[PDB]
RNA sequence: UUGACAUUGUGAAGAGACAUAGAGGGUGUAGAAUAAGUGGGAGCUUCGGCGCCAGUGAAAUACCACUACCUUUAUAGUUUC
């Protein structure tokens, strides 16, 4: 089996090997397009790992995120309000590029479905991420029982609403005590303590 | 670990018949395998040293296994990762430049 | 293991082609500060002999001057005093008690410096001489630390068969290292090169 | 002022309950450390966006300051606290005032 | 605006010391004698020769080693300029 030998090397980064190759491309990856069509998955073992089976429909997009904190909007500064909110500079922006990346490509293929993603590369320009999409029309996982819940229609745009492996990070979704403020969604736990609830016979 | 019977003291707890289960497969994750130990040695072998086990390596040799944890804290996360990755490294130059 | 090499066996005996007495020399190293208080300040007894001769000025007093013509080297008293001071040198190591500390003061200009005398670390001013006789003359070891790292010892003869010298390279490994002061390093077994007197080094 | 650098006050010393010698110093502020529990909440409070948080001081009048006296005992060596009054002119020092000597204008 | 880290690599200079050997260097008294210190130790080489002893000094040697001390990089990769 040699899944665990490219498993292993690519934990091996700033290695002399792996460092030459990071370097030839991010060069020729910073001379494509923003967000443009990966032929073949650059590592076969984090795709594979992450649900791509090379048959017809399983698709990699790879993309460039531009990459750092939020410089807010509101022109020349100005915020209008109480000096706890007067930030523009240091703002950091709560989803991560990884999701950024996502969404993009949800977009732009819409036809598809995102599955999950993962990191390919950085300058300190740009982050280069490939997402793993799926194809859900197509007659290769409409049937196939492994994959065809990404043909139910509540899986559209997961990638939007936080549901991908980056996303449920992102949303703070784990179990635990240190996950209290968003555990079963971070509104619905707001919600459902911010209600007075009355009875008919009040206790 | 047999509780002592009261409600307090050094084994707190009542007296009860224990069984000890069979154990669980895992709480052995973390332990590697023949074919996990074939592969990592032959990508080490491989891949070689990133920078700061080259520094490292220069530290140990010189400057001493005190100043090795100082900077592989510091270079990493936690103390008890600064350990193990000192003891990798004192592996690495005496399993290797000696004979 | 210490078995694939000599380091007290019968694999280095024909190396050397002096037919006297060699002994087998072991030298531990561990990294320590220029203090005099660390390090293993220690001399214990070794089972087998080292094989050496070595003869006792045995300057007594009233109380212990009678156990030394039975079985001891040299018979001496408090009242020989001009020889021990400015002449003669033909000793190895001498034996004294603690009944008679004022006659150390003299002692000192010529017996102090080639290790003919005591002044801190080496069990020779003894009180029991019926008993510590049998351990003298089997010839014991010499566990000195020197200024920055070496230690520099023997252990037995190479010419003498692995069956005495089995747990004598032993016991002596549990000397150096459980004695030991909290300014030590680890693996305090970090290098042994040992040789005896003539041939090739042996190491683990 | 002035007060003498030694004392036979009162010791509580669970040894000593009883007045011995003490000698006499000048208290210090110490210094303000850090990683005490105020300064690590007021740090975090300081930190980001806000500005000056807790309120910072401007008004003061009071020229001087109580003095206090850190007495120690000479057998148990225990420290007890003791105060006075407010004065400009502080010295632990000697040099008594004279009986009225010849005053040398 | 100014600094640090990252994007950020490859050659050629000047010093700090490590894989890797060895030539030599290291002169306050005394002591055949330049013993920077230690361990074994009365002998080795066909012989010669030195050595044990003797004497000396804080240190007794012929013979084999360790730490070291100042050079020497000719062999390999890192440092701040």
């Amino acid at each position: 089996g040699a899944y665990k030998y490219l498993e292993e090397l690519q934990r091996k980064k700033q290695s002399d090997v792996l460092r030459f190759l990071q370097r030839v491309r991010v060069w020729e990856y910073r001379q494509k397009n923003v967000i443009h069509r990966a032929a073949r998955p650059t590592r076969p073992d984090k795709a594979r790992r992450l649900g791509y089976k090379a048959k017809q429909g399983f698709v990699i997009y790879r993309v460039r995120v531009r990459r750092g904190n939020r410089k807010r909007p509101v022109p020349k500064g100005a915020t209008y309000g109480k000096p706890t909110n007067q930030g523009v500079n240091e703002l950091k922006y709560q989803r991560s590029l990884r999701a950024t990346a996502e969404e993009r490509v949800g977009r732009r293929a819409a036809n598809l479905r995102v599955l999950n993603s993962y990191w390919v590369n950085q300058d300190s320009t740009y982050k280069y991420f490939e997402v793993i999409l799926v194809d859900p029309q197509h007659k290769a996982i409409r049937r196939d029982a492994r994959y065809n819940w990404i043909c139910d229609p509540v899986h559209k745009h997961r990638e939007a609403r936080g549901l991908t492996a980056t996303g449920k990070k992102s949303r703070g979704i784990n179990k635990g005590h240190k996950f209290n403020n968003t555990k079963a969604g971070r509104r619905k736990t707001w919600k459902r303590q911010n209600t007075l609830s009355l009875w008919r016979y009040r206790k | 670990t047999v509780k002592t019977g009261i409600a307090i003291g050094l084994n707190k707890g009542k007296k009860v018949t224990s069984m000890t289960p069979a154990p669980k497969i895992s709480y052995k994750k973390g332990a590697a395998s023949n074919r996990t130990k074939f592969v990592r040695s032959l990508v080490r072998e491989i891949a070689g040293l990133s920078p700061y086990e080259r520094r490292l390596i220069d530290l140990i040799r010189n400057s001493g296994e005190k100043r090795a944890r100082k900077v592989a804290k510091k270079r990493l996360g936690s103390f008890t990762r600064a350990k193990a990755k000192v003891e990798e490294m004192n592996n690495i130059i005496a399993a290797s430049r000696r004979h | 293991v210490k078995e694939l090499l000599k380091y007290s066996n019968e694999t280095k005996k024909r190396n050397f082609l002096e037919t006297v007495e060699l002994q087998v020399g072991l030298k531990n190293y561990d990294p320590q500060r220029d203090k005099r208080f660390s390090g293993s300040l220690k001399l214990p007894n070794c089972p087998r002999p080292n094989m050496s001769i070595c003869i006792f000025g045995d300057a007594f007093d009233v109380d212990r001057a009678k156990s030394c013509g039975v079985d001891a080297m040299s018979v001496d008293d408090l009242k020989k005093l001009n020889k021990n001071k400015k002449l003669i040198k033909k000793l190895s190591k001498k034996y004294n008690a603690f009944i008679a500390s004022e006659v150390l003061i003299k002692q000192v200009p010529r017996l102090l410096g080639p290790q003919l005398s005591k002044a801190g670390k080496f069990p020779t001013p003894v009180s029991h001489n019926d008993d510590l006789y049998g351990k003298v003359t089997d010839v014991r070891s010499t566990i000195k630390f020197q200024l920055k790292k070496v230690l520099c010892l023997a252990v037995a003869v190479g010419n003498v068969e692995m069956e005495e010298d089995v747990l004598v390279n032993q016991i002596l490994m549990s000397v150096n290292f459980f004695v030991s002061l909290l300014k030590k390093n680890w693996q305090n077994v970090g290098s042994l090169v040992v040789k005896s007197s003539m041939g090739p080094a042996f190491r683990l | 002022v002035n007060v003498p650098k030694t004392r036979k006050t009162y010791c509580k010393g669970k040894t000593c309950r009883k007045h011995t010698q003490h000698k006499v110093t000048q208290y210090k502020a110490g210094k303000a450390s850090l990683f005490a529990q105020g300064k690590r909440r007021y740090d975090r409070k300081q930190s980001g966006f806000g500005g000056q948080t807790k309120p910072v001081f401007h008004k003061k009048a009071k020229t001087t300051k109580k003095v206090v006296l850190r007495l120690e005992c000479v057998k148990c060596k225990t420290r007890a606290q003791l105060t006075l009054k407010r004065c400009k002119h502080f010295e632990l020092g000697g040099e008594k005032k004279q009986k009225g000597q010849a005053l040398q204008f």
